[PDB]
């Protein structure tokens, strides 16, 4: 019963977990087909689909219904995909951090940061690194900590005081048989340490992304409207679009100062046809109906924001004729100056700030292409050195330096065993337990160290 | 396993007499693979990086040539099987050194994403990435990809 | 009524500002 | 074909002359700074059109009173009682019309929406011909780089 | 033309030392060698 259902919602896990993207697209071409359909809609104070011949109807209702349950699928398949990857990556940190620099013994974190203080209650549950392929970490700190602070004081702090002191003594002629009792294994599983799992998981920024998509395809059903910003994804998901949605968030700070300093030069703009044209905003419809005048600040201000920005010819052409006297050249060089500082170099700049970061990308990816062409990863020496016994650089990076080969070293020694290693393996190990990376050929080879 | 081409007479006759013939001229080809086979391919591997070793750091020596040549039949059963690394040991000695890497690992390796998430690496680290912890963070890389890795594979 | 009193209430908050 | 066809109508001869851009090398320096991207151009009219699609549901639940485009007063018409007529309304009037939508459709001046709607105006403006041309004609610049 | 002023800056200070004018690949013999040179030997800091 039990080992039959755990070996089947495994197994199902293990689908939702291969069918993460497939699902992903799949959601995509539904939130397509439902913009699609809803494209025949109309108005009687009542929404009314009456545009087919049947056979529209109720297929928006059973795509918004699959819709829903697909959304459902890729937030639980996510669970089973993504999240232990960032729970090993917070893992990995916060055990390292232990290790080297003493957090939570000799550097307490301050309050600026929320993920060092929500790290805390995690170093001193029982499974703590239950993804980091090793278990002997409170070891190492406890032995590094162990008499320069409280030999207690860290224990008390790291967990396993009581379970070390009942260790210590069960090592002696006093231990039983641990039984297994099913439907009681509630008990069994650790609380804390699942409680800091879901904080985690809760934080992570593309599990808070599937929340609200699965959130706003829950709406769709209370209204079949906000099934649009499903479309959202396109440029928030995949990575189809990312080409060009970059050259807009490549500045992003310098776009925001731009419309910011135009706000401010329209204010100033305004403040100067505030106080000395007032005879000209007279957008009267029919005669002798004055209105969208400058008599409020406020109103002038909006009505330069919103008409003379987007006139495209300044705003001498959404006022009177400059005709009268005294002020026939002073609101021409108004106009002429608004239309030049504003439509012409101030929508240059933003237009040329768009241009600029394909550029830079196009930069970014040619000096990429050329430090992978002209040097090596690990040792980089260089394109010419090498380039001496013929096709040398090659041959060098495909089978002597190879980062394919490096990290298939690293997962060797780390899945083979501990007691099993040779001397050079023993030999890297130590080193990388200790995280010093001198075994990494700094400046020389085989070819340089020999004829 | 003589339409093949691969077996002569000799090896042909020495296989049909390492056959189990228990009275019902049957095999259980299951058993005799895991019997014949299992143990081989670790000896196999053993002489196969034994002999590389040999070649890589005793070149140009004709009666190692020689002998090179007639162990190439299964040296290159073992080619996409071994790796080498040149490490820091001893002081001031670029060591070459070997080990296997599994047909699992080799699998994982190839997959779409795992190539772009090395393709994003190298690009965030050629573009912003230091030099005094360019090892730090490609360890951080490898321990990621080989954590997916195993993740992928026990799925 | 909101073209008028957003600024109003946008600017209602920095009174927590003014007192400091 | 075409030549042939030319002679059932002396009109299939203007075919020809896309002959000039296709057949000789003499206008590859500037065509190509077209064809060089094409899938990026292409790519930003879907997303012109995704975007006009979401600003055009926005209007059809939010902005009723508003696309009344009639002529000679009293007979309502080209409004957005539709969803499809809407969306060509604003494909076609909208993106052409050099200053966003708020200049084809009435002055905003109802109350409950007079600072909604100058806001959705502006938005669509800055958001479609402002930095969504920007970069059609950016991808048409990086290309002779 | 800013861009290429800040990255023609940033490419003499990674390839050159501001006062002796060596090179990089000189002192990229030794393991971190040129950083070492620039942060110990010849610091603008140092200097001041
Ligand atoms: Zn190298
Ligand atoms: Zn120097």
């Amino acid at each position: 019963f039990w080992k039959k259902i755990i070996a089947y919602q495994q197994k199902l896990l293990n689908y939702f977990a291969r069918n993460f993207y497939n699902m992903r697209m799949l959601a995509l071409f539904v939130a397509f087909a439902i913009n699609f359909i809803l494209l025949f809609y109309k108005v009687s104070v009542h929404y009314v689909l009456e545009e087919s011949s049947g056979y529209m109807e109720p297929t928006l209702r059973i795509l918004a219904i699959l819709h829903t349950i697909i959304s459902f699928f890729c937030i639980i398949g996510y669970y089973c995909l993504k999240v232990p990857l960032v729970i090993f990556k917070r893992e990995k940190e916060v055990a390292r951090k232990l290790e080297f620099d003493g957090l939570y013994i000799t550097e307490q974190p301050s309050e600026d940061d929320i993920k060092g203080q929500w790290d805390r209650l995690v170093i001193n549950t029982q499974s703590f690194p239950n993804n980091y392929w090793d278990k002997f970490v409170k070891r190492k700190v406890m032995d590094k900590y162990g008499e320069f602070y409280g030999r207690d004081r860290i224990s008390e702090l790291l967990g396993m005081d009581k379970a070390a002191l009942d260790f210590s003594d069960a090592r002696e002629k006093k231990k039983p048989k641990k039984d297994s009792s099913l439907s009681a294994v509630l008990n069994s599983i650790d609380v804390k340490y699942q409680m800091w799992k879901l904080g985690v998981v809760f934080t992570d920024n593309s599990f808070l992304y599937l929340a609200w998509y699965m959130t706003m395809s829950v709406l769709g059903h209370y209204n079949n409207f906000f099934f649009a910003a499903h479309l959202l994804d396109i440029a928030m998901g995949f990575k189809t679009l990312r080409t060009i949605l970059s050259s807009v968030t490549h500045n992003g700070k310098q776009l925001v100062l731009t419309v910011g300093l135009l706000a401010v030069v329209v204010y100033l703009y305004t403040v100067v046809a505030f106080n000395f044209f007032r005879k000209f905003y007279n957008k009267s419809e029919d005669g002798d109906t004055p209105d969208m005048k400058c008599d409020d600040m406020l109103t002038c201000y909006m009505f330069h924001m919103y008409v003379g920005v987007r006139a495209g010819g300044g705003i001498g052409d959404e006022i009177e004729d400059p005709a009268g006297d005294e002020y026939e050249i002073y609101r021409i060089i108004f106009d002429i100056t608004f239309f030049f500082f504003v439509i012409v170099i101030l929508l240059a700049i933003i237009q040329g700030l768009i241009i600029d970061a394909f550029g830079e990308l196009r930069d970014q990816q040619e000096q990429v292409k050329e430090d992978m062409e002209t040097k090596c990863f690990i040792c980089g020496i260089g394109n010419d050195y090498f380039d001496t016994v013929p096709h040398g650089f090659e041959t060098h990076t495909l089978q002597e330096h190879n980062l394919a080969n490096y990290l298939f070293f690293l997962m060797y020694l780390i899945n083979k065993d501990e007691t099993e290693h040779t001397g050079q393996e023993s030999y890297v190990w130590k080193m990388y337990q200790e995280r010093c990376w001198e075994f990494f050929p700094a400046g020389d080879c085989f070819r340089k160290q020999y004829e | 396993m003589e339409s093949h081409k691969h077996y002569t007479q000799s090896e042909t006759e020495f296989l049909l007499s390492c056959a189990e013939t228990d009275e019902n001229e049957t095999l259980d080809y299951e058993e005799f693979v895991k019997r014949f086979h299992e143990p081989a391919k670790d000896i196999g591997f053993n002489v196969a990086v034994l002999l590389t070793n040999l070649s890589e750091h005793m070149p140009n020596d004709t009666r190692l040539q020689t002998f090179l040549e007639l162990a190439e039949s299964v040296l290159n059963y073992f080619q996409p099987f071994l790796g080498r690394i040149e490490i820091m040991g001893s002081a001031k000695r670029i060591e070459r050194v070997y080990f296997e890497i599994s047909e699992s690992s080799r699998t994982q390796w190839e997959k779409p994403q795992v190539k772009e998430s090395k393709r994003q690496f190298i690009f965030d680290v050629v573009n912003e990435g230091g030099e005094k912890e360019k090892m730090e963070l490609f360890v951080n890389f490898c321990e990621d990809t080989i954590f997916e890795m195993q993740l992928a594979a026990q799925i | 009524m909101t073209v008028k009193d957003m600024v109003l209430a946008f600017f209602s908050s920095y009174w927590s500002v003014f007192v400091t």
